[PDB]
């Protein structure tokens, strides 16, 4: 009755989606074969006349071997096998490749299975695409998709969680021409976009869940966890119970300013736990800290304009209120002027599930913030830096030309960067 | 009912919007085509950006 | 309808093997310039 | 500075010959794609002639 | 040519404008050449330029 | 379900090859005889990528050995590895070419070529996807690179969108072994800078010098140098025969690592080359196999980085690891070696994981540098090249197979250019 | 020096994108003279049966 289709796009579309799901199954206690020992898991699963629950999801990928490998996993039977979707060749960092010449054909059979999907929700609240700003697959076959979901089913709200380059490190090398180029595509399809960073999330292992050792595994099960805390007032009630639609008309001021700050607390280790109270203020300003972002972003550069908190767990409303207006009366953190208010808080009396072998600890609170905040336009400041330094000399262009790009589009992109920075200046600005 | 600005000083080269339903008339087809045939003219005439 | 398509077809596909002002023309005379150039810059560079 | 002038005017030149080349690979693909109905026409009016 | 060195560049390609293409068949073969090309000259001097 | 074609060219590249061939079935778990003996079920799940299965448990090889001489193939069928390929794929003449790269491109070569593009098409239209082809040779040789060339440029006229992946033994810098080394080599750069378009440098000295320095061997013939390169042919593509943590196929390789389209000629080195008595005196960690990575003498190319700047560089790693141990390392080593890195890349890194390692190393990474040093390599055979034409001695051998001594100057022209563009990108500023 | 190299440098990859957009050219031109002896067949059948 408050369905949400789920799209995975990429590899790390794909990866995040194992975790998502994993943590799903666990939250609801649907089992790997499909099948579980009211009515909370119609938002992820539709229920069959067997018993058996499988998930709406759609798992669209270039490249063969991630959906291979959920093919071969443990949730083998859980997911359809025709919603499973793979290619033949690989986007191989290419927006052109993933957007022009293969995604064609992929992208119609997705919304065929979408369609499908849809089909067996009653109402739908609208759709999560997980997919990875930085790669061909998700930034071409994902922006296509995007916009052929804003133009046909229309109103549906898009959530994507977008995963976008590091400042400094990185894997790939085209990496910032792709992830303008996508930036420039979802600028005007998604509703909410949720930025998160690598390197970001790596660092906060590395602090916090004192996990010298990050690796994708990890990263993706905070992403999970930060997915499953946003979706948590769907599925599970509680007191000032926020949903779907009311995530944008509470975050976005402005249509443009959709990008979106995610922070999780607690992130802390069975070990480190319990020697700290973890109460609902410490907990909020763990959140409301300026490292605890799963974004390489300072917010003291910039000024929060809106603030959605999502509590989960033993947490009364008296509490948030005073962790809240200790957060506004800190002189640390800024707001605009023209946004007094601020502040969207929400919560649910389901606190968060852990999923066995990981490394986050069992705390019966939990605080998801999403913020639009002026501060964010940094990272698309270092990107448009990343991306004209090599757009000089036009390196790597050919390979995007072969596949039915045109200087044009690289030109476009890049004006369409510089006035999303402009659009940041404006909003920070009197 | 369909809603149009028809006192919006800034809305008035668009004509107020609105829904515009014929494809030629979709979005903003004046603003497409002026700024394509510019990025044509520089591509025709070598000017890199 | 068809034979008026078929015909309208057979005459493009003929004009395009065999015009004066065909794109198989403009493809063939930037290709043969093309060989012609190549040609004399290697027997020049071999020259001098 | 010679050199510099002279390259800038050939880059100039060469960038204008390649969007001429791409215009003309569109309408050599329109071509390209008109001929391929035209062999299924044929045989469906030989086979109903026949 | 204004006294540039070329190696391995190609030459002017397809002018496909009347002018140009005049011009370029007459840069292949010759049609107009001047054998001084560039001069200096003491005042009252005479430097026999030829024009073919 | 994405397949290469594996082609080996020469008396060098059939060895090569074969040593190739013996080091994948093995890291397969395959027997000399095809049949499976691995007891790993990975192994068999992309086994299609390099193998096709015969009438029974057999697996073939999807390779094609060309020779002029049928020593080579002889040779080859009588080692331990010989009787998986099919004896179609066994293309040879009667008469070899006296490494005469105009004889193994124009007079000899024209006649076999026939059959060898029909054996690789026969091998290319059962491929369900096709990534592309393979082919390994040796630089300096007649047939080999002669007969190469030939059909890099038949293969890029019938597959212009497929990949094409060459590995050429540039011949080596101090000690030449055969006169016609500097001719053949410019002969073949020519083709292989229009028609490959992912090529691979390699040197014989430079890898004596790994085996003697690194590996501490004592008699080092050219099945080490083999077995060498045959591993660095396999970490390059196991992205695409096992999961990856984060994989990468060739065509992503070659999109990440291209700046330019001809500055496609690449150097390789293989981690970790212990040495036997220090094996057990070294740690296996992602720092210790990045720094013998950036070494200088762990790169199997002659050139050393440190004279030129590296345009781009992908890692191929393979094992049990984290992305962010990976990539904290290579982004420090590009801050610490920020001048030998160019400046208009604001990152020269392209790193991808595999999640299963080679055979008996719990973790291993290949190295493919795209740097701008060799330009000293090329300019070093341009300068035996340009001395040696200037009185064009063994020019007229090459004269008698029916090919201009126009040729040789388009030759020099296009490589001379390659190494322009090399040093002006070296030192090209950024704004 | 520096601005001769610049301009160089764009000169020379716009000179190689065209002769990569030359090569396309002939490759797809080979591909489609491959068909065109067939419709031509197919006329003279269809010349013949009327
Ligand atoms: N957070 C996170 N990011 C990942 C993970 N795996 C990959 N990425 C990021 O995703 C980016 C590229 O994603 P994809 O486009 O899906 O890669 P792909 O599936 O091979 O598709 P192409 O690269 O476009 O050919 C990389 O730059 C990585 O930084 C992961 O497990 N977690
Ligand atoms: N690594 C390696 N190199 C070889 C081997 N055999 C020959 N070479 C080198 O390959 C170079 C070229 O020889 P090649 O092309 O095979 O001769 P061809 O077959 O007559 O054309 C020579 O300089 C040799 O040093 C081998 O088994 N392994």
């Amino acid at each position: 009755m408050r369905e949400v289709i789920s799209i995975h796009i990429g590899q790390a579309g794909i990866q995040v989606g194992n975790a998502c799901w994993e943590l799903y199954c666990l939250e609801h206690g649907i089992q790997p074969d499909g099948q579980m020992p009211d009515d909370a898991f119609n938002t992820f699963f539709s229920e069959t006349g067997a018993g058996k629950h499988v998930p709406r999801c759609i798992f669209l990928d270039l490249e063969p071997t991630v959906v291979d490998e959920v093919r071969t996993g443990t949730y083998r039977q859980l997911f359809h096998p025709e919603q499973l979707i793979s290619g033949k060749e690989d986007a191989a960092n290419n927006f052109a490749r993933g957007h022009y010449t293969i995604g064609k054909e992929i992208v119609d059979l997705a919304l065929d299975r979408i369609r499908k999907l849809a089909d067996n929700c009653t109402g739908l609240q609208g759709f999560l695409v997980f997919n990875a700003v930085g790669g061909g697959t998700g930034s071409g076959l994902g922006s296509l998709l995007l916009e052929r979901l804003s133009v046909d089913y229309g109103k549906k709200s898009k959530l994507g969680f977008t995963v976008y380059p590091s400042p400094q490190v990185s894997t790939a090398v085209v990496e910032p021409y792709n992830s303008v180029l996508s930036t420039h595509s979802l600028l005007e399809h998604t509703d909410v976009a949720v930025m998160l960073d690598n390197e970001a999330i790596y660092d906060i292992c590395r602090r916090s869940l004192d996990i010298e050792r990050p690796t994708y595994t990890n990263l993706n099960r905070l992403i999970a966890q930060v997915i499953s805390s946003l979706t948590a007032s769907l599925r599970f009630d509680g007191a000032l119970n926020v949903d779907i639609t009311e995530f944008q008309t509470n975050l976005v001021p402005y249509p443009r300013i959709h990008f979106m700050l995610s922070s999780y607390a607690p992130i802390i280790s069975a070990e480190k736990a319990y020697h700290e109270q973890l109460s609902v203020a410490e907990i909020t300003n763990a959140a409301f800290e300026p490292a605890s972002m799963m974004v390489k972003c300072d917010p003291r550069h910039g000024k929060y304009m809106a603030c959605c908190l999502m509590y989960r767990g033993d947490v009364v409303p008296k509490d948030v209120n005073a962790s809240v207006a200790t957060i506004k009366t800190k002189r640390t953190i800024q707001f605009v002027d023209w946004c007094p208010t601020g502040f969207k808080c929400g919560i649910n009396y389901q606190p968060p599930t852990v999923v066995p072998g990981g490394d986050l600890a069992k705390v019966q609170r939990a605080v998801c913030m999403i913020s639009n905040s002026t501060a964010i336009g940094e990272i698309f400041s270092r990107l448009d830096h990343k991306f004209d330094l090599m757009y000089a000399k036009r390196a790597f262009v050919h390979w995007y030309v072969g596949e039915g790009m045109e200087e044009g589009e690289f030109s476009e992109a890049r004006e369409d960067l510089a006035a999303l920075e402009k659009d940041f200046e404006e909003v920070g600005a009197e | 009912a369909r809603v149009g600005r028809p006192l919006d000083p800034l809305l008035a080269p668009l004509g107020g919007g609105g829904t515009t339903l014929s494809p030629a008339t979709l979005g903003h087809p004046a603003a497409a085509a002026a700024h394509a045939q510019h990025v044509a003219t520089l591509a025709a005439n070598g000017v890199m950006l | 309808r068809r034979d008026a398509m078929l015909g309208s077809l057979l005459g493009d596909v003929i004009g395009g093997l065999t015009d004066p002002n065909s794109p198989l023309a403009e493809a063939e005379a930037a290709l043969s310039h093309a060989d012609k150039v190549r040609r004399k810059k290697k027997e020049s560079l071999h020259n001098e | 500075r010679k050199e510099r002038d002279f390259h800038r005017m050939h880059h100039k030149r060469v960038a204008q010959e390649k969007n001429k080349l791409l215009t003309d690979l569109r309408r050599l693909k329109e071509h390209y794609a008109k001929y391929e109905p035209t062999i299924l026409e044929l045989k469906k009016k030989y086979e109903t002639l026949m | 040519p204004d006294g540039v060195e070329l190696e391995n560049w190609v030459e002017p390609g397809r002018p496909r404008t009347e002018g140009e293409r005049m011009r370029d068949l007459i840069a292949e073969y010759k049609l107009f050449e001047m054998r001084p090309r560039s001069g200096e000259l003491e005042p009252g001097a005479r430097c026999t330029v030829t024009i073919e | 379900m994405r397949e290469i074609v594996h082609i080996q060219g020469g008396q060098c590249g059939n060895q090569i090859g074969a040593k190739f061939w013996e080091v994948v079935s093995d890291e397969h778990g395959i027997d000399p005889t095809g049949t499976y003996h691995g007891d790993s079920d990975l192994q068999l799940e992309r086994i299609n990528v390099y193998f096709n299965e015969a009438t029974g448990g057999r697996y073939v090889p999807r390779a094609i050995l060309m020779d002029l001489e049928p020593g080579t193939m002889d040779s080859v069928r009588s080692g331990p590895y010989g009787q998986i390929f099919r004896p179609d794929n066994f293309v040879f003449g009667q008469t070899g070419a006296g490494n005469n790269w105009a004889k193994g491109h124009y007079t000899e070569g024209a006649e076999l070529i026939d059959s060898v593009l029909d054996v690789v098409r026969k091998e290319a239209e059962s491929c369900d996807c096709l990534q592309g082809f393979q082919v390994c040779h040796s630089l300096g040789g007649g047939t080999g690179s002669g007969m190469g060339t030939l059909l890099i440029s038949k293969i890029r006229e019938e597959y212009p969108d497929r990949m094409m992946l060459t590995f050429s033994v540039v011949p080596s810098p101090k000690v030449s072994d055969t006169v016609v080394e500097p001719y053949n080599a410019t002969l073949s750069v020519h083709q292989l800078v229009e028609n490959a378009d992912e090529c691979m440098v390699l040197d014989n000295e430079a890898l004596y010098d790994i085996c003697f320095r690194t590996l501490k061997l004592t008699t080092p013939t050219f099945g080490d140098l083999n077995h060498l390169i045959s591993a660095v042919m396999s970490g390059i593509t196991c992205c695409l025969r096992f999961p990856g943590q984060l994989n990468a196929d060739l065509r992503k390789l070659a999109v990440n690592l291209i700046p330019f389209p001809r500055l496609h000629f690449f150097m390789v080195g293989f981690t970790p080359l212990t040495s036997r008595g220090s094996q057990q005196y070294r740690a296996l960690t992602v720092p210790e196999l990045t720094q013998q990575m950036w070494d200088a003498k762990n790169m199997m190319c002659a050139a050393d980085p440190r004279h030129g700047r590296y345009l781009t560089a992908s890692a191929l790693f393979r094992g049990r690891m984290s992305t962010k141990e990976v990539d904290e390392q290579m982004l420090n080593v590009q801050n610490k070696n920020s001048s030998y890195f160019v400046e208009w890349i604001p990152n020269n890194v392209k790193s991808s994981v595999c999640d299963i390692p080679p055979k008996g190393l719990k973790m291993s990474a290949t190295f493919i540098g795209n740097s701008t040093a060799i330009q000293e390599m090329f300019k070093r055979v341009s300068e035996q090249f340009t001395a040696m034409f200037r009185r064009k001695a063994f020019l007229h051998w090459y004269t008698g197979e029916g090919m201009d001594e126009m040729e040789f100057t388009e030759a020099e022209s296009n490589m001379n250019d390659l190494v322009s563009e090399y040093q002006q990108y070296q030192d090209a500023s950024a704004e």
